């Protein structure tokens, strides 16, 4: 089982480094941690969301790879990948005795808030993936590198660098993998189960997006980052 | 059309 090579333990610390200083409340979220109590629940969660946006662009913009992208590129990558990257960090944020996930690293909600608060089954989807990952035990760096793998999505309609995306998104995908045989999980067919977590969390984002389109729902009542990421 | 986005990326 290959294990890092030298290059890729710097592309670790790279990418670990650029989670770890845009991921809310590190490793302190739980005991600065409050609870809450319709378009009034809604409202509760706009006006919430535009940090959480604001961190994903934050984690892009600390990866040079990112960083050399032309602009039209950058804005449609962080569309496609910024609710599935959301999603990824509240669910390792899953706590199973409150049966709650943390937004913005203070605030614990329940599957019942967020459905309420207009997510519908993507709500089940995050809690579900949530429960799933207490098992694997992920640690910043797993969780930065799954989200530098959703981030270099050469899928995403209308890119121009579709090339370039791809061989970034392979060099994550190695180091990632390398990295995962290093941890030695005591979970069987680790890498296999991961790459469906990735299929998991794309689900997500396209169900997000979705869902996006069916809520016009004033626009106005969203806020404005929001409705540009879908 | 993506006029924060934009904002926020460049810097
Ligand atoms: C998984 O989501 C979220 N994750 C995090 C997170 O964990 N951030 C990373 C970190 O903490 O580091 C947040 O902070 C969030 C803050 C507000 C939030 O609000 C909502 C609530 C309901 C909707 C319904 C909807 C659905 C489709 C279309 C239109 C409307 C939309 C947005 C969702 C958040």
């Amino acid at each position: 089982k290959p294990e890092p090579t030298d290059e890729e333990w710097e592309l670790i610390k790279t990418v670990t480094e650029a989670h770890v200083a845009t991921n809310a409340q590190g490793s302190h979220w739980k005991q600065k941690r409050k609870f809450l109590p319709d378009l009034e629940a809604f409202s509760h969660f706009t006006k919430i969301i535009t940090p959480a946006i604001t961190r994903v662009v934050d984690f892009a913009k600390k990866l040079p790879m990112f960083c050399e992208l032309p602009c039209e590129d950058q804005i449609i990558l962080l569309k496609g990948c910024c609710m599935e990257i959301m999603s990824l960090r509240a669910a390792v944020r899953y706590d199973p005795e409150s049966e709650t996930l943390t937004l913005n690293g203070e605030m614990a909600v329940t599957r019942g808030q967020l459905k309420n608060g207009g997510l519908g089954v993507v709500s089940d989807a995050i809690f579900d993936l949530g429960m799933s990952l207490s098992s694997f035990n992920l640690d910043d760096t797993e969780v930065a590198l799954l989200q530098a793998v959703l981030l270099m999505s050469s899928d995403r309609p209308g890119l121009a660098c579709v090339e370039r995306i791809e061989k970034y998104q392979d060099s994550f995908l190695l180091a990632f993998e390398h990295y995962i045989n290093y941890r030695k999980h005591h979970v069987t067919h680790f890498w296999p189960k991961l790459l469906m977590k990735v299929t998991d969390l794309r689900m997500i984002g396209a169900c997000h997006a979705s869902r996006f389109l069916h809520m016009k729902c004033p626009t106005e009542l969203f806020p404005p980052l929001f409705l540009e990421v879908f | 059309e993506n006029a924060l986005l934009r904002y926020l990326l460049d810097k």
